[PDB]
């Protein structure tokens, strides 16, 4: 059409990125994230981004969705940080959990200046990069999960 | 505080509360007035009194063309259907991409000045559908009653240069079915009869995998025919109209449009994107909207995109079972997130900035 006359004229702009960067400042889970090499994990629990304790990293409930931030030193500079952000969707996760995980992955990407590369990791379809995150025997799938945040309309 | 989510379709209002898994109010986006020229009826009740009313849709091809009647739709949604006081609820609205900017300016003005909402946002429909599918990268084909649109999205950002839109969707298919049914000697002409034919279309139409083969099957015997009982009790029979009607999506020349069909708009949109992301788009074609509900449409799309794409390209069509409501559901999810609501226009911001603020906050 005529993009400039339309409701998509401001998509792709610095302004869009500025507004979304500001929104990402309002999520407590990102404070302090991505500050050293390692793996940080959160689980969606009734729309909220909830940290997973380090002792459980690599264990994922099949009924749930998660965000996994892998911070590493890039080849270009051994003293700087780069990021892969994986969102892991269990075989039995509900639509609210997977949609929140997707949205919040974009938000964490925004928070980190766009630098993270995103990976969608469905249970049984995990990428080679995701399989490489956990030490041998570290990746384990657990039965069950937390309850959906949706109210079911009868 | 609970947000309202209202997906104002050209054909159907889908409305409800953020955090619910489905819209609690789904009804025709119509105002009816006496066919013989209180004074008007809205939604289901207009449909119920169709026998004596002329029905009008305030939205045509995704754009509000009768603002007075649209205000009646919104008033009905808040006060008669959901039975809420709009001044108590932040409200998420939706729009097709490539609408003229004035459409959302006036949406914003009416929501704040007439309905006194405390905050609001206008989202692009395809983005909500992609999140409803649990993805940040993919290409959405959304087709409702008024608009068919393609939006490729990468890492959560829609790619505006690659967005495609066709003002050909379910209402045009209903009108075409009305036309071709005259070949059998049937006459469907009035606004009330349009709604009957819409029902025939929804119940009996399908997309043929091979259109020319299907035409030959329909002439060889009656194996594809179905009957349908009209509200007056007359029982009609339809045959190849079942699949000629939605064939228009693939061949818009059936209604005199020179446009590319939906398989070609999808391919063309992918081809406007950077080469290195195209494999991810081809593998993540997400369908949303009522006009994507024809039996056979996903298989036909798979076949047609395969014929256009490089011979080794891995292609996948995702057709969620609740895709009549995927836009709404994505809105319910996002409107449940405090950070998404942080971007909403507040009543104070509107008071100070006016309608232009919508372009600076809603992406
Ligand atoms: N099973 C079905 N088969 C074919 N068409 C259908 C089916 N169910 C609904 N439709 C059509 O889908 C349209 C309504 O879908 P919907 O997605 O609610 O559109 P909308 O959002 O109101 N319009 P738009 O402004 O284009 O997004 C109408 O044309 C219906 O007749
Ligand atoms: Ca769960
Ligand atoms: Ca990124
Ligand atoms: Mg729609």
């Amino acid at each position: 059409y005529n993009i400039a006359d339309s409701n998509i004229a401001n998509l792709g702009t610095e302004l869009e990125k500025k507004v979304k960067l500001e929104a990402s400042q309002h999520e407590d889970a990102w404070k302090g994230a991505g500050k050293q090499v390692g793996v940080e994990i959160w689980r969606i629990q009734q729309f909220k981004v909830v940290p997973v304790p380090k002792k459980h990293h690599g264990s994922f409930y099949t009924g749930d969705s998660y965000i996994v931030l892998s911070t590493y030193h890039p080849k270009t500079n051994p003293d700087k940080l780069a990021y892969d952000v994986h969102f892991w969707l269990g075989a039995f996760t509900t639509q609210d959990e997977a949609g929140t995980a997707a949205y919040k992955t974009v938000e964490l990407d925004d928070y980190l200046g766009g630098l993270p590369v995103q990976y969608r990791e469905v249970q049984g379809y995990e990428s080679e990069r995701f399989l490489s995150l956990f030490p041998k025997g570290g990746l384990r799938i657990l039965d069950g999960g937390v309850e959906t945040g949706f109210h079911h309309v009868e | 505080t609970t947000a309202l989510v209202c997906d104002n379709g050209s054909g159907l209002v889908k409305a409800g509360f953020a955090g619910d898994d489905a819209p609690r109010a789904v009804f025709p986006s119509i105002v009816g007035r006496p066919r013989h020229q209180k004074d008007s009826y809205v939604g289901d009740e207009a449909q119920s009194k169709r026998g004596i009313l002329t029905l009008k849709y305030p939205i045509e091809h995704g754009i509000i063309t009768n603002w007075d009647d649209m205000e009646k739709i919104w008033h009905h949604t808040f006060y008669n259907e959901l039975r809420v006081a709009p001044e108590e609820h932040p409200t998420l609205l939706t729009e097709a991409p490539l609408n003229p900017k004035a459409n959302r300016e006036k949406m914003t003005q009416i929501m704040f000045e007439t309905f006194n909402v405390p905050a609001m946002y206008v989202a692009i429909q395809a983005v909500l559908s992609l999140y409803a599918s649990g993805r940040t990268t993919g290409i959405v084909l959304d087709s409702g009653d008024g608009v068919t649109h393609n939006v490729p999205i990468y890492e959560g950002y829609a790619l505006p240069h690659a967005i495609m839109r066709l003002d050909l969707a379910g209402r045009d298919l209903t009108d075409y079915l009305m036309k071709i049914l005259t070949e059998r000697g049937y006459s469907f002409v009035t606004t009330a009869e349009r709604e009957i034919v819409r029902d025939i279309k929804e119940k009996l139409c399908y997309v043929a995998l091979d259109f020319e083969n299907e035409m030959a099957t329909a002439a060889s015997s009656s194996s594809l025919e179905k009957s349908y009982e009209l509200p007056d009790g007359q029982v009609i029979t339809i045959g190849n109209e079942r699949f000629r009607c939605p064939e228009t999506l693939f061949q818009p020349s059936f209604i005199g449009m020179e446009s590319a069909g939906i398989h070609e708009t999808t391919y063309n949109s992918i081809m406007k994107c950077d080469i290195d992301i195209r494999k991810d788009l081809y593998a993540n074609n997400v369908m949303s909207g009522g006009t994507t509900m024809y039996p056979g449409i996903a298989d036909r799309m798979q076949k047609e995109i395969t014929a256009l794409a490089p011979s080794t390209m891995k292609i996948k069509i995702i057709a969620p079972p609740e895709r009549k409501y995927s836009v709404w559901i994505g809105g319910s999810i996002l409107a449940s997130l405090s950070t998404f609501q942080q971007m909403w226009i507040t009543k104070q911001e509107y008071d100070e900035a006016g309608p232009s603020i919508v372009h600076r906050k809603c992406f």
